[PDB]
RNA sequence: CUGAAAAUACAGUGGGGCCACUAGGGACAGGAUUGGUGACGUGACCUGCCGUAUAGGCAG
């Protein structure tokens, strides 16, 4: 039974902008804000701005650079090796490199 | 237009704005350090299919 | 004893009410100073929380002097042009329905210029007395009830300013004692006017 | 020609610009607005002025600079990605980023970013960089874009432009700067921070102790720094905030309209043309085409442009 | 200038009595929303007085 407590301490600039996880709003009413942030509600009642667990999970599993012998870029571990920057699958179903 | 031709709507409406209602997170003034903490558990689930 | 009145109604929909209300009160002020009149009151029949109305009414005890004030140049000129609807001198229904319109000067403290003027004076006075100038700020935000603006020009000093008018409701008629804008200033003057609709 | 998912990340990251004053006891007293409420459908009127005994007021913000204008953040087309990469490299090696950096730097030194508070008093600007430099301007009121400066201010401009240009071109260098303006306030001088759109309220920054200090939006300081675009015509009356259609907010009509060939997208369709023009501009006293300066100023602004 | 003219459906009224839905129960595995943004300067809220007073009152 193994568990780790991991803490980052960032020397912040004066009123520096923080970039947490954003909640989706395609269904938008113009009363309340469209672009929101993912929040962890504390016991006191206040809301701490936070990342999703899957967001953290996606970062740790950014290890896949086996899709070419000279590829330096690491993809998030996917069954088809999807690269959403350049917008192609690096392990297509046509090839022998996809998981299945 | 979809094939790059300018459609004719008012010259004054191009400099016109959109109202955006956003949430913003900034560090409070004269706070030197910010902290981000998560916990990681590791289980041996890749040996046998569930 | 029977208080007579007339009413000036502003017909155009695009009319700046603070301007026209100021013009009517200034002409009354001028007339009062010229003829040496005491007890003249101003009432707003069509007073809402949204705004002051299109109507302004002048309340006094004498009928002839109100008829003299109805026969001023500006009123007949703006009635000829067709912007004004000036009523005849009618006796008040005299049943009840007394209100009090006050010029509340304290409203003027919500603006920066007033604080700057007031502190400059306090500095001079504190310096004159010989102590150190150290004023202390308030903890609670300033609480004011709804007020309406009447734009007023000092012809003596050629200075534009604003009357912050607030409406209060009273039970029964008090003595007719008002300011030179007929506007019962909430301590010095306690003059009531009949509520019209 | 143009891709599906072409997008750029901005290069200039300015913070919120907080207003404050220094006393004998404390060296950060936040400048608070005076809240007045009326009437329950309560209206809130807020006014902001310098407290009576305070004689200097300070506007402070941090500017950090990444090199996010060399390669696009996302792209579908590989040939476009390789083209833009080589174009950026060509523009860098020619030395146009220096000219952009100088214009960005000059706006910092003349106190543009102090919008309606600019040259209300004798403003001095202190700039402390991450590399342990410390620049001082002494009097903001004696400078101007078209004015010729003293050698001291030109040395400050040269050195800080070199630091910003190095930060804009090197991906392996992390660069930040802390910028403070000290303004000589008159007796209860009215101060103009940023307002909320929705009554009259000011953009506040909540301190650690709970007090709210009036400030400028980061976007507004940004809009000040990136007010360099005077390439739209030869005799340009003003410098526009860098926009894809050259939109002027005060006058309210576009100076680079979609019908014209001087809007961003018309210039972005001639990249392979401008690359050959830049490759000819290498080794050559020949000046760079202003369309490429406007192009790279939009790429330093960033965007999620077509489409 | 009509498949033509004309036309009072009415009075009275007891649905009642009786009643057991029960037993048993795994929704489960995986997940990057992301890029970019100037609320105001054709505006009334000024200038002074009294007061120990950013209290509170006043003149155009």
């Amino acid at each position: 039974f193994w568990s780790a407590d991991i803490t980052a301490k960032i020397e912040a600039s004066f009123c520096q902008e923080i970039y947490p996880s954003q909640i989706l709003n395609d269904k938008v009413k113009q009363g309340e804000a469209s672009k929101q942030f993912v929040k962890a509600k504390c016991a006191d009642g206040r809301y701490a701005v936070s990342f999703n667990s899957v967001k953290i999970g996606a970062a740790l599993q950014s290890i896949d650079d086996w899709w070419d012998e000279d590829a330096s870029k690491r993809l998030r571990v996917h069954e088809f090796g999807a690269d959403k920057e350049i917008g192609v699958a690096r392990r297509p179903p046509d090839s022998e490199q996809n998981f299945y | 237009t979809p094939q790059f031709s300018p459609k004719n709507i008012s010259p004054q409406d191009l400099t016109h704005n959109n109202i955006l209602t956003l949430e913003e997170c900034y560090v409070p003034p004269n706070v030197e350090h910010i902290f981000c903490r998560f916990s990681l558990r590791v289980q041996a689930n890749s040996l046998v299919p569930s | 004893m029977q208080r007579y009145y007339f009413t000036v109604h502003f017909l155009p929909k695009q009319a700046n009410l603070a301007l026209l209300t100021g013009r009517c009160i200034s002409i009354m002020h001028g007339f009062i100073l010229k003829h040496n009149i005491e007890g003249m009151g101003v009432t707003f029949p069509a007073w809402s929380d949204s705004s002051i109305g299109n109507e302004i009414a002048f309340v006094y005890t004498d009928k002839e002097i109100l008829n003299t004030l109805k026969d001023q140049a500006y009123f007949v000129d703006m009635q000829d042009c067709g912007f004004f609807k000036v009523s005849q001198v009618l006796a008040v229904p005299d049943s009840c329905e007394e209100v009090r319109f006050i010029r509340n000067q304290a409203v003027a403290k919500i603006f920066t210029g007033e604080s700057r003027r007031r502190l400059k004076r306090l500095q001079k006075r504190a310096l004159a007395r010989g102590e150190d100038f150290n004023p202390k700020k308030i903890e609670a935000p300033r609480e004011i009830d709804i007020f309406h603006r009447v734009a007023m020009t000092s012809k003596s000093s050629q200075e534009d300013y604003i009357l912050h008018i607030q409406k209060q409701d009273v039970d029964c008629q008090a003595e007719p004692y008002f300011s030179n804008y007929g506007l019962a200033s909430n301590e010095k003057f306690k003059g009531t006017v009949p509520d019209l609709s | 020609e143009l891709c599906n998912i072409l997008k750029y990340d901005r290069s200039l990251y300015p913070g919120k610009a907080v207003f404050f004053y220094k006393t004998a006891d404390s060296d950060f007293v936040p400048l608070e607005a005076d809240i007045n409420k009326i009437r329950n459908n309560i209206l809130t009127l807020e006014e902001c002025y310098v407290p009576p005994n305070v004689e200097h007021i300070f506007c402070r913000f941090s500017l950090r600079v990444q090199a996010n204008s060399l390669v696009p953040s996302g792209c579908s087309d590989p040939e476009v990605f390789s083209l833009l990469k080589e174009l950026a490299e060509t523009f860098k090696e020619c030395g146009g980023y220096k000219e952009l950096a100088v214009r960005y730097c000059r706006n910092i030194l003349i106190g543009t970013w102090l919008w309606r508070n600019q040259n209300t008093g004798n403003t001095q600007i202190e700039i402390k960089t991450s590399k342990g430099s410390c620049y001082l301007i002494d009097n903001t009121r004696k400078l101007a874009w078209e004015s010729k400066w003293a050698s001291d201010d030109l040395k400050v401009l040269e050195e800080l432009s070199n630091e910003i240009e190095s930060a804009l071109t090197d991906p392996n260098v992390f660069w930040s700067a802390d910028i403070t303006a000290k303004i000589e306030a008159s007796f209860c001088q009215e101060i103009y921070p940023s307002q909320i759109l929705n009554s009259k309220q000011f953009v506040k920054a909540k301190c650690a102790d709970g007090r709210y200090a009036v400030s400028f939006n980061s976007v507004k300081i940004g809009a000040a720094l990136q007010s360099i675009d005077d390439w739209w015509d030869e005799d340009a009356s003003k410098r526009l905030r860098v926009h894809e259609f050259g939109a002027d907010k005060e006058i309210g009509v576009a100076r680079r309209p979609p019908d014209s060939e001087q809007n961003f997208y018309s210039i972005f369709k001639n990249t392979e043309w401008y690359l050959s023009a830049l490759k000819n501009c290498i080794t050559n006293n020949e000046k760079i085409d202003p369309a490429i300066y406007y192009l790279f100023s939009v790429l330093i602004k960033g965007g999620m442009f077509q489409k």
